């Protein structure tokens, strides 16, 4: 009805043969939606939502979104790249800027100027707003590869690990403000974490992939909490820690 | 507070002037030395440029200057359609793909060789020799600037993506400030080209230039001939160098 | 002591109008075997102090002491696992790994290269990628390699920055083993930077805590007072576990 | 199947050669046009190469390949040159603010003033032709590789400077498969400059080789004139062609 996944596979030509990522991947995603794609290391996380944000053609399937096919990325499936790829030459100001003035130019200066100066407060980077990335660390490019996704605000959010390199006490600050956006709007959030604590308290639903070649949806779950979760409580509840090594035990059980 | 910036130049400077000189020591070394070559031309050379003694002695400073101004617009040009056109080559594989051997072909043809041709194309000889400075020195550019677009990382091209960059804007802040180590060396391999095809492409004009200067003093043999010759050279090298840091 | 830290004070120029001070007057002596854990929030130096062991990095004042001679330039018995990877695009897994020992062991017959190379490659689970380029791996694929090439000249001094960042549970779990026993079978001490307590207080033997903001100095250098044999569940059922991992949290609060 | 990489250049081939012909429709166009061009050279040189009538009318073929073994000289020393040079001024930086003047000034020196100059430096007149070819298609190779090296990203510095790679191994390892796009670049557009001044090289030699037959067959206006220089530098561009992809 709003992002459908229809049989979709990937096929990489090596010079040792094919090797197959994906086979039979299917999805249907609801406006507003919260989804975190969890699972390992090489399995096809990355591969598998290029495909949503349009960097990477199926070689046997289609993507939908809103009964559309999906072959071009676009700034309306705005996504965090893993690796955070941020322009050398421009500052983290202007690293943010950028987005803001290709997605809509319509408004003039100081107003598209505070939205990219609010979105820095927003991960923290206030007094990074003048340094190029090579003067800024790799948790504060993180930050800034989030503030050019939020300021954006797309109608589907794609991220990769979009906290990979935070401490606990900044990314849990930014998991709530990632949720606060989430809510205010129509946002639909596709998220690969590696965290099974992080999903549970963000996600709707989990998906998880099988390891190794070939790699499809097995075991799809529901997280049925109260939509403003919040830390110390949803712990709490004996939905927790049933549901978490729940994904321990297929992460576990996918080896070999 | 510049030591390890103009001294050095002067220290390497000193080298190449001396060993130039040591270098003449040996009988068959007919290559005049520094100090013979600054002596036969400095008294009417030397001791003072920008004099006019009638027909085209104009010295040596209206000679470089007369040549400037020809090399300047040539290598205008020339910039100007290299950079254009190596960031349309360089995007479209196709198009680069299409038009790969008539750009080899052409880039490979002597200034010498484009004197003749150009003088038919254009039956004024003035713009002429505009056109063998531009035809020449638009390779450099041409060509580093067609491999810096299709070296940039994917990154970049990424984030260009996923906006909405393309036309104008994707070449102002994607392609521009990522190519700019190419695009500057094919600008300063392209002044250098300039300067290199100016004795070829002021044959077609009066005796005021430098190439005109440095072509009638290589016909006629005397004894301030190779001295003459050198220094022009020398001027040709600090106009290209000041050219050069800008 | 085995490496020593006198007063290192890291000044950055900022050229325009700015003076910034990411370090200033740590004092740090690391006994040889020991493993350090650096923990901190992102972007308070914990990257800038690693590198200038490493070498990587000169200190303004002060300076670190190895075996009782300066550092002043990178060498291979300090190897780093850099946070960005730093991954020849040109060459493959294998080569990549082989690069990094071919220089440390010289004069090896190329015969027990081949071999050193190949089962580095099996603790971080990358055979059925030997042959595959940076451009084709994934982000947690491609830290393993990272690390894989460190393993394999075992440093005397061994730098860890956020090896584990992109890597899921299983993964993760299964590479802190083969770490440890490294350091415990060869005589390797190692500083690591990391934002997992649960996996700091696992491996390190005290934990070096720095201070979120500039002039970052060292806070804490609380230790776990636990048996070197680890095996990631007895260790959590001791009743000191969670103090020290609530204490880990505490100061991590209060520099919000 | 190669329907998007040798049909482009037949298809971009049309174009220029039929507007070519189109562009002498202006009487004020004195350029000859594709099909007498290939018409009034097509009885004594399209129709066969390599005929010898005689010293110095050897044809097209030997022209074309005396001419080839004089640039195939220059150039390879050039390479060379270039690419060690490129990177020993690349790297140290004190070297490259050292001699940064002596090498911009020496590089706009055109291959017509380097005659002189190389006469009197070599005195058999047969290496002073190599050193025009070997002097002037030299900077390219050496700038690019020189901002090649100075461009290496810091990632491959720092696992270069953690292990012991310095010095050669450095160089084989690091140096030239990062500047893979920088060093052939600059041999692309040294390749063009070996050419670039053949015509200049050979005005010391006999006639045989491509650049005594352009430069002769200037100095003589025939009705065949311009139509032989012409199909001349399609043979240049042909032979360079197939030397650029190499
Ligand atoms: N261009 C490519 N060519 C060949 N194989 C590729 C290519 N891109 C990805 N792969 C392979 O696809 C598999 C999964 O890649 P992908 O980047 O989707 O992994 P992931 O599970 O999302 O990553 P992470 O390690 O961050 O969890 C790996 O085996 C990888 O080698
Ligand atoms: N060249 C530089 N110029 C200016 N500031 C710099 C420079 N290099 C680093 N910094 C700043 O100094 C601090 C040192 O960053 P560092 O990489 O050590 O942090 P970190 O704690 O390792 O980060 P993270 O946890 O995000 O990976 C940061 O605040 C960074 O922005
Ligand atoms: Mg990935
Ligand atoms: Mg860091």
């Amino acid at each position: 009805n709003f992002l459908v996944v229809e049989g979709v596979s990937k096929i990489y030509p090596t010079p040792e043969g094919p090797y197959t990522v994906l086979d039979g991947i299917d999805l249907k995603v609801r406006e507003g939606e919260f989804v975190c794609l969890i699972g390992h290391s090489g399995c096809g996380k990355s591969t598998l939502l290029n495909m949503i944000s349009g960097f990477n053609t199926p070689s046997e399937g289609v993507v939908l979104l809103q009964d559309k096919p999906i072959t071009e990325p676009g700034p309306d499936r705005m996504m965090v790249f893993q690796n955070y790829c941020l322009l050398p030459w421009l500052n983290v100001f202007e690293n943010v800027y950028l987005a803001v003035d290709a997605v809509f130019p319509n408004k003039p200066q100081a107003e598209k100027r505070a939205i990219v100066r609010e979105h820095l407060a927003m991960v923290g980077l206030t007094e990074a707003a003048e340094k190029k990335p090579s003067q800024i660390s790799g948790g504060m490019k993180q930050r800034v590869a989030i503030a050019r996704a939020l300021s954006i605000r797309p109608q589907v959010l794609i991220l990769d690990q979009p906290f990979g390199a935070l401490d606990a006490i900044t990314k849990e600050e930014l998991q709530e403000e990632l949720l606060q956006i989430w809510s205010d709007h129509q946002v639909t959030v596709l998220m690969i974490t590696h965290d099974i604590d992080e999903a549970l308290f963000l996600a709707d639903r989990v998906v998880m992939m099988t390891n190794g070649p070939a790699a499809q949806i097995g075991e799809i779950l529901d997280i049925p909490f109260d939509r403003p979760r919040n830390r110390r409580r949803i712990m709490e509840d004996p939905k927790y820690y049933d549901l978490r090594n729940y994904a321990l035990d297929f992460l576990f059980n996918r080896f070999a | 507070f510049l030591w390890k910036k103009v001294v050095p130049p002067l220290v390497a400077l000193g080298i190449f002037l001396v060993i130039w000189q040591l270098l003449c020591l040996n009988p068959n070394f007919k290559l005049p030395g520094p100090i013979e070559t600054f002596s036969e031309t400095w008294d009417p050379f030397i001791i003072n440029p920008f004099f006019d003694n009638g027909e085209s002695d104009k010295g040596l400073g209206w000679q470089i200057l007369s040549s400037l101004g020809r090399v300047g617009l040539g290598f205008s040009l020339a910039a100007i359609a290299g950079i254009i056109l190596g960031i349309l080559i360089g995007v479209n594989p196709l198009v680069y793909n299409a038009v790969d051997p008539i750009f080899q072909v052409l880039r490979t043809v002597p200034p010498l060789a484009w004197l003749p041709i150009s003088l038919a194309a254009f039956q004024q000889a003035n713009p002429s020799a505009i056109f063998v400075i531009f035809i020449t020195s638009i390779w450099p550019i041409l060509l580093n600037t067609t491999v810096g677009v299709q070296q940039i990382p994917q990154d970049y091209i990424n984030v260009a993506k996923v906006l909405r960059l393309k036309g104008v804007k994707y070449f102002f802040k994607i392609v521009f400030p990522a190519t700019v180590p190419y695009i500057f060396t094919g600008l300063r391999i392209g002044i250098g080209l300039s300067w290199l095809a100016i004795v070829a492409a002021e044959m077609l004009v009066g005796g005021v230039g430098i190439g005109s200067f440095i072509w009638d003093a290589y016909n006629t043999t005397t004894e301030t001939n190779l001295s003459e010759i050198i220094l022009a050279l020398i001027y040709v090298g600090l106009v290209g160098l000041l050219l050069d840091r800008l | 002591t085995f490496v020593e830290i006198d007063h290192v004070d890291r000044i950055f120029d900022l050229p325009n109008g700015g003076r910034y001070i990411a370090l200033k007057n740590i004092e740090l002596k690391i006994k040889q075997g020991e493993f350090v854990s650096l923990i901190g929030h992102s972007g308070c130096g914990k990257s800038t102090l690693l590198n200038i062991i490493a070498g990587l990095d000169r200190a303004s004042i002060g300076g670190v002491t190895l075996e009782g001679r300066e550092i002043r330039e990178p060498s291979p018995d300090r190897m780093v696992v850099f946070q960005n990877y730093s991954l020849l695009p040109w060459l493959t897994v294998r080569e990549n790994v082989a690069l990094a020992v071919d220089e440390v062991y010289q004069g090896k017959s190329k015969g027990e290269r081949r071999a050193i190379i190949e089962e580095h490659i099996d603790m971080v689970g990358l055979r059925l990628a030997a042959n595959k380029r940076p451009s084709e791996l994934s982000g947690g694929m491609k830290q393993r390699v990272a690390i894989a090439r460190a393993l394999a000249t075992r440093p005397k001094l061994l730098l860890l920055d956020q090896p584990f960042g992109a890597l899921d549970a299983l993964t993760r779990g299964s590479l802190q083993e083969q770490l440890m026993k490294i350091c415990n079978e060869h005589q390797i001490t190692c500083v690591m930077v990391t934002h997992d307590v649960d996996e700091a207080l696992l491996l390190s033997d005290r934990v070096v805590m720095l201070t979120n903001g500039p002039e970052a100095h060292i806070g804490q250098i609380l230790e776990v007072p636990i048996s070197r044999p680890r095996q990631r569940l007895e260790v959590v059922k001791h009743p000191s576990y969670y103090n020290l991992r609530n204490e880990i949290i505490y100061f991590l609060n209060q520099q919000k």
